[PDB]
RNA sequence: UAAGCCCAAUUAGUGAUUGCCCAUUAUUCCUUUGGUAAGGGCGAGAAAGUGUAGCCCUUCCGAUGUAGAUGUGGCCUGGAGGUUAGGACGAAGCUUAUGGCGUGAGCCUAAGAUGGACCGGCCUCUAGUGCAGAUCUUGGUUGGCGUA
RNA sequence: UGCAAGGCCGGAAAGAAAAGAAUUAGAGGCACCAAGUGGGCCUUCUUCGGUAAGCGGAGCAGGCGAUGCGGAAUGAACCGC
RNA sequence: UGUUGGCGAUGGAAAUGGGGUGCCCCCACCCGUCUUGAAACACGGACCAAGGAGUCAAACAGACGCGCAAGGGAGGAGAUAUGCCAGUACUUCUCUCGUACUGAAAGGGAGAUGCAAUGCAUCUGUGGUGUGCACACGUCAAAUCCGUUUGAUUUGCCCAACACC
């Protein structure tokens, strides 16, 4: 006997699997792995480590904030050097709040018909992962970004709404039901709504 | 033809699993079925009692589901069956289905000879 | 039909641990401090925000030309 | 489908997930919302804060085809305009024209930069939206 | 152990059910397309009825 | 446009060429040389193939897919010592050759015994 | 073929370079096994003289007390309290008749005297120490228990040019050395069979007439009956 | 003249070291199974691969458990969409000192000196889907007993 | 141009010596969803009530419950594991 | 990794594994239950067959699969292939959830920078700071088949996220 008290609580929870029932996602995985086990670099780790993830856990993203950081990454960058490419594991959704772009060269998994008209509009390219590989096979001059997460109503929702220092919504389908008794001062009390 | 050779057959265990009291009951089967008694001996795993199936008692991967003639069974259900048996000679033996004829058993059984294919139940 | 004892309760709260506090420089609020030394704390926030601002133009600024 | 239940897991098992010293009884603690002042009280007061009491005045026959009353943007204005006016319109000429209560809104909000000047026909409008649209170059008219 | 759920009105406390003891109050929907191609049929024939009017 | 890795996804789990009988996966493909369920033996859906045949008499028959006529079912396989039936496979596809070579010499082995048990 | 032309080409000038550098470590070893050795004896012969001259005058000679220590646990895992049980992992003595190396200076003293009815200890000697090393010493490579075979496996764990070989590991923890905490954290405890011939009584100090507590020097005569 | 009590030894003042008996413990060897796993490859043999009859080879560590949770190219039953097959030269059902395979749930063959018309495997879909006990329900049987 | 507060700029750095001068089968932090349980009992030390008790009430820790195996001839909890 | 004997010459054989019954030595309290505690002088328990217990609907939530995305989607109904076909194919208008919240209510309603103090001017743009993947530029170790790897760190921009404003 060895004594290996609290040895199962070390152990961590990864996912090394895609549950997926997409053949072209499938296919995509075969290429990194492969590009992943016999390459170097680490670009190719980190898009395969976000191939497996869930649907929940690769969010979507924007072409304002693609803009955006692009520009803010061009500013500092000489005038002779290329821009590079970005690269989202993930949908490029289209804004209509941001109504002219640069052109600029982007590889994702999926483009809505308006993203796809506007990128080509401006003057870019729409690329794929499987012509990614061919371009860039260890992903050198690439920008490699990630959507927001916060801000989805699921996550408004977590938490208990009655304890102090809590903002979070009530799961309730009427919106004047719940107010008064807990929410107001002249009801019994208030839950306060700042806490150290 | 002779099958490829291998290290010998060990069976770790060669006695069943049976249920804990079925031949004292006429209606319980002998087929294993877990206790879950609390005060039962056989789950409480006392010195005297029956086992119960682990992990352990597996065999070995190397000779797992050889027979004793040294084959594995493939099961077969006509003559055409025999011609993708006929490349992997000395690793697969055709077993003839149960329900498969006379009249049928006999072409089976000329088409292996002549292909040179064991058969676990020919003739 | 009512008894109290404390006998499992050491191990049962060791079992994830007892966790260590927070690092004292994060949730660094300062809300219900002293309010005079506040309001000037803020206004001198306010300033250094804007001179960063006149900085990262500046630098910009230099890289282009240069 | 019932192949992929819990129950077809358990058989074999007696007690089914419940446990042999408190059993599987009917109704151990009331039947729907009861005992929310009670027995349940801080199930409710931590989740569902406000649950008890009134607040306000009446209003006995409401009727909501009166009260209908959307909203819209300026950065959003950009999707009541066809792609072709959008291109063709620029400051200082011939500006296309929305139709706010045609489209289905009815009052224009001020949040943003205007990504289009272009005149706006709406039911209401807000001081900052309407100062942003003249200093962008188009103008808002009132419609009923 | 009821955690964070909503507060439920499912509004079901009458007898609507039909059992041995309960007529029920149901209402299922499983003639709708008989009954569309039964008003469709009878369309068509008092047009031919009333041919040449619309 | 549609390529055989993306038809070997497609294909590798149902199939009328598979044959799961106890717990062990055949193939009944005719341009098969092993009898093995992969994708390199696969050849009814990869682009070149070429399989070992018994032909009538003593004669070997080597059947060859060039990879040029797919999508033309009736002309998709166009007919044909070991050492020669093997250079004969190597030229459609190299990584067959092995397979080819032990095929032929076995189809000889079993011309041998037939004639044996037809004299007997 | 060229890349396999490259590759074979490759290969064949890899295998010669190999056989340099064993061809290397086996005199790096040689010289300084003879080094320590010479050392040894020296140090034993001034030790002595030293003593001579004392006697010959009537005055004493005060020896330096003992550096280092071995331990190793006599009692199994079961009703432990929870300050030794912590104590106990982290002097990594998790099973009955594990061993391990440690520094007798005051912070591990303190430690030793708060579980002492579960191990027995003294201070090793040179034979032991080798002894320890060369029958029953495991590294740890990539968090696996790999059994020291030759003196390449110990220059590519250690990875510096102090450790190259068994004897300098033997040194160093013989010594207490500059690397005593880098060597004998690289090793897996060490795990040893039960004493042949017995013991006296596990529920009573040595001195008592039982086994557990410190033995001094008299610890050798155990081990030498468990590795 | 202990086979009792209190001390003390290990073959006895002869000279280095351990009298001997018994564990689901320790050390070591073989096999299984799982990893927060670690490396290598791509005359019979090799599939770029979570899970199989595991793609192949090497290596290290753990393995009990009531209430309870989860996983399983894990087993079984009635029906539906497909696919592949069997049967008057004998289907389903039934019998067993009929063996073989699987840790197991179970699967498969043999014999019937049984039967006389239907039915198996694989991939999906579906449900009135697995019994030893509820003073369980219905039908049959039984010791007491050739007794009172 | 002293003290307080928030920043920018530049420098040093046995990155923690020597004096018994730590050690680690030593990856830190953050969330979401849900079960069973809510009759306990024994022992070592510490104890309050009670004449006492295989009695009632507590503090610290270890056990049984949920667990066999090797010993005390036998024993839930003792000794070893 | 070879060597020397026995049995086995095609049988009603020999051998090796299964299976069946008896015997010897050793081991071994009767199941299910509730209970701190059951082998219990604690309840249920003569035998066999067939039957026999977490299911259907509806509101909400979290995780996982799929389609589209600042939009998503009906439902009811119609039209004609259509007169085998209770299916499949097609559809204007509308309706609903969302893109904006807040107040008891009358009501109101969210960009940045610079200059000034319902102000004015520009519009390729993270409101700021701290900690922060990958990529780019430098530097230093270890190992090396000398081609490169495995590590560390400096600076630029920092994606997601968290803390303070
Ligand atoms: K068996
Ligand atoms: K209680
Ligand atoms: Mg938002
Ligand atoms: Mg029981
Ligand atoms: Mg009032
Ligand atoms: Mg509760
Ligand atoms: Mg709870
Ligand atoms: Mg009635
Ligand atoms: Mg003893
Ligand atoms: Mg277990
Ligand atoms: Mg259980
Ligand atoms: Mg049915
Ligand atoms: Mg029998
Ligand atoms: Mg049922
Ligand atoms: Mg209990
Ligand atoms: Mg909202
Ligand atoms: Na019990
Ligand atoms: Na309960
Ligand atoms: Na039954
Ligand atoms: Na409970
Ligand atoms: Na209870
Ligand atoms: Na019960
Ligand atoms: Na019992």
């Amino acid at each position: 006997g060895v004594d290996l008290t609290g040895i199962s609580k070390k152990s961590r929870v990864i996912r090394h699997h895609t549950y997926s029932t997409n053949p072209y996602i499938k296919l995509l995985i075969k290429l990194y792995k492969f590009l992943a086990k016999r390459t170097s670099s680490g670009f190719n780790k980190v898009v395969y480590q976000r191939l497996i993830k869930s649907r929940s856990n690769r969010a979507p993203i924007s072409l304002s904030r693609i803009a955006v950081v692009m520009k803010r990454k061009a500013v500092f960058t000489a005038k002779s050097k290329a821009a590079p490419i970005a690269v989202v594991v993930g949908d490029v959704l289209d804004d209509v709040r941001m109504a002219r772009i640069p052109a600029m060269r982007v590889c994702a998994l999926r483009f809505s018909k308006s993203a796809r008209q506007s990128i080509v509009a401006a003057g870019g390219e729409c690329l794929t992962f499987d012509q990614l590989a061919m371009i860039a096979p260890t992903g050198k001059n690439t920008y490699l970004l990630r959507g927001r997460k916060s801000g989805r109503e699921s996550v408004r929702h977590f938490g208990a709404s009655g304890v102090p220092g809590s903002h979070s919504k009530p799961y309730a389908t009427n919106r004047g039901k719940e107010t008064k008794r807990g929410r107001r001062t002249g009801r019994s009390y208030k839950r306060k709504a700042f806490r150290h | 033809v002779k099958p490829t050779v291998s290290k010998a057959i060990v069976k770790k265990r060669t006695k069943r699993f049976t249920r804990h009291r079925y031949e004292l009951f006429p209606q319980l089967s002998s087929s294993w079925r877990k206790p879950r008694g609390e005060d039962s001996p056989v789950r409480r795993r006392y010195k005297g009692q029956k086992a119960m199936p682990n992990k352990g008692y597996g065999s070995d991967r190397a000779t797992k589901y050889i027979t004793p003639s040294g084959f594995r069974n493939f099961p077969i259900n006509n003559v055409e069956d025999l011609y993708m048996l006929v490349m992997q000679n000395r690793k697969y033996a055709g077993v003839i289905s149960h329900t498969v004829g006379a009249r049928k058993r006999k072409a089976i059984v000329r088409k292996a000879m002549e292909l040179d294919v064991r058969l676990a139940n020919g003739n | 039909s009512k008894n109290h004892t404390n006998h499992n309760q050491s191990s049962k709260n060791h079992r994830n641990g007892i966790k260590g506090p927070v690092p004292l420089h994060l949730h660094n609020s300062k809300r219900g401090s002293w309010l005079p030394a506040l309001v000037n704390a803020r206004r001198v926030r306010k300033h250094n925000q804007k001179a960063a601002l006149k900085k990262r133009r500046e630098r910009i600024a230099a890289f282009a030309a240069k | 489908p019932t192949r992929f239940k819990k129950c077809r897991h358990q058989r074999g098992s007696t007690f089914c997930g419940y446990g042999r010293v408190g059993k599987h009884r009917k109704h151990e603690s009331g039947r729907g919302n009861a005992g929310g002042m009670h027995h349940h009280r801080i199930n409710f007061d931590k989740y569902h804060p406000g649950y008890f009491g009134k607040l306000g005045m009446d209003h006995y026959h409401r009727k909501k085809n009166p009260m209908w009353k959307p909203t819209i943007n300026l950065n959003n204005l950009s999707r009541l305009i066809a792609a072709e006016e959008a291109a063709k319109a620029a400051k200082g000429g011939t500006l296309p024209v929305v139709d706010l209560q045609s489209s289905g809104y009815a009052k224009l909000l001020g949040n943003g930069h205007i990504q289009v000047p272009c005149i706006v026909k709406a039911r209401y409008v807000s001081k900052l939206a309407d100062k942003k649209i003249r200093k962008a170059g188009g103008a808002v008219v009132l419609q009923a | 152990p009821k955690g964070n759920n909503a507060i439920p009105h499912v509004h079901q406390k009458k007898h609507w059910n039909p059992c041995s003891s309960q007529k029920g109050n149901v209402k299922v929907f499983l003639n709708q397309p008989a009954q569309k191609h039964r008003r469709r049929r009878l369309r068509l024939l008092k047009a031919k009825k009333v041919f040449p009017r619309p | 446009s549609h390529s055989v890795d993306l038809q070997w996804v497609l294909v590798r789990q149902n199939s009328r060429f598979l044959q799961k009988r106890g717990g062990i996966r055949m193939s009944n493909d005719p341009f098969n040389n092993n009898g093995n369920w992969t994708k390199r033996h696969c050849g009814f859906l990869n682009e070149k193939a070429a399989v070992v045949k018994p032909a009538k008499g003593g004669a070997i028959c080597v059947t060859v897919k060039d990879g040029s006529s797919n999508n033309k079912p009736r002309q998709t396989y166009k007919k044909t010592r070991a050492s020669d039936v093997s250079r004969a496979v190597a030229a459609v596809r190299p990584d067959l050759a092995d397979v080819s070579f032990r095929r032929a010499r076995r189809m000889a082995c079993i011309a041998s015994r037939t004639a044996k048990v037809a004299a007997a | 073929a060229a890349f396999k032309q490259q590759q074979t080409e490759s290969f064949k000038k890899a295998v010669v370079a190999r056989k340099a550098a064993k061809a290397a470590l086996k005199k790096t070893a040689y010289l300084r096994a003879r080094k320590y050795s010479r050392e040894y004896r020296g140090a034993e012969k001034k030790l002595v003289t030293l003593r001579r001259q004392a006697a010959s005058h009537g005055n004493y000679y005060l020896e330096a007390k003992p550096k280092v220590a071995v331990v190793t646990r006599i009692r199994g895992i079961a009703k432990v309290n929870p300050k030794q049980r912590k104590i106990l992992q982290l002097l990594r003595l998790r099973q009955i008749f594990n061993t391990v190396f440690v520094k007798m200076n005051k912070p591990m003293e303190n430690m030793l005297r708060a579980v002492e009815p579960y191990i027995a200890y003294g201070y090793p000697s040179l034979a032991t120490v080798r002894a320890m090393v060369y029958k029953r010493g495991y590294l740890k490579i990539n968090g696996q228990r790999v059994k020291i075979t030759d003196n390449q496996m110990i220059k590519d764990k250690y990875n510096n040019v102090d450790i190259v070989c068994a004897e300098d590991m033997v040194n160093q923890i013989y010594t207490c050395g500059k690397h005593f905490r880098t060597v004998t954290h690289g090793m897996w405890p060490f795990k040893l069979a039960p004493p042949a011939g017995g013991m006296r009584q596990k529920r009573r100090h040595f001195v008592e007439g039982g086994d557990y507590g410190n033995r001094d020097t008299l610890i050798n005569r155990f081990l030498a009956r468990m590795i």
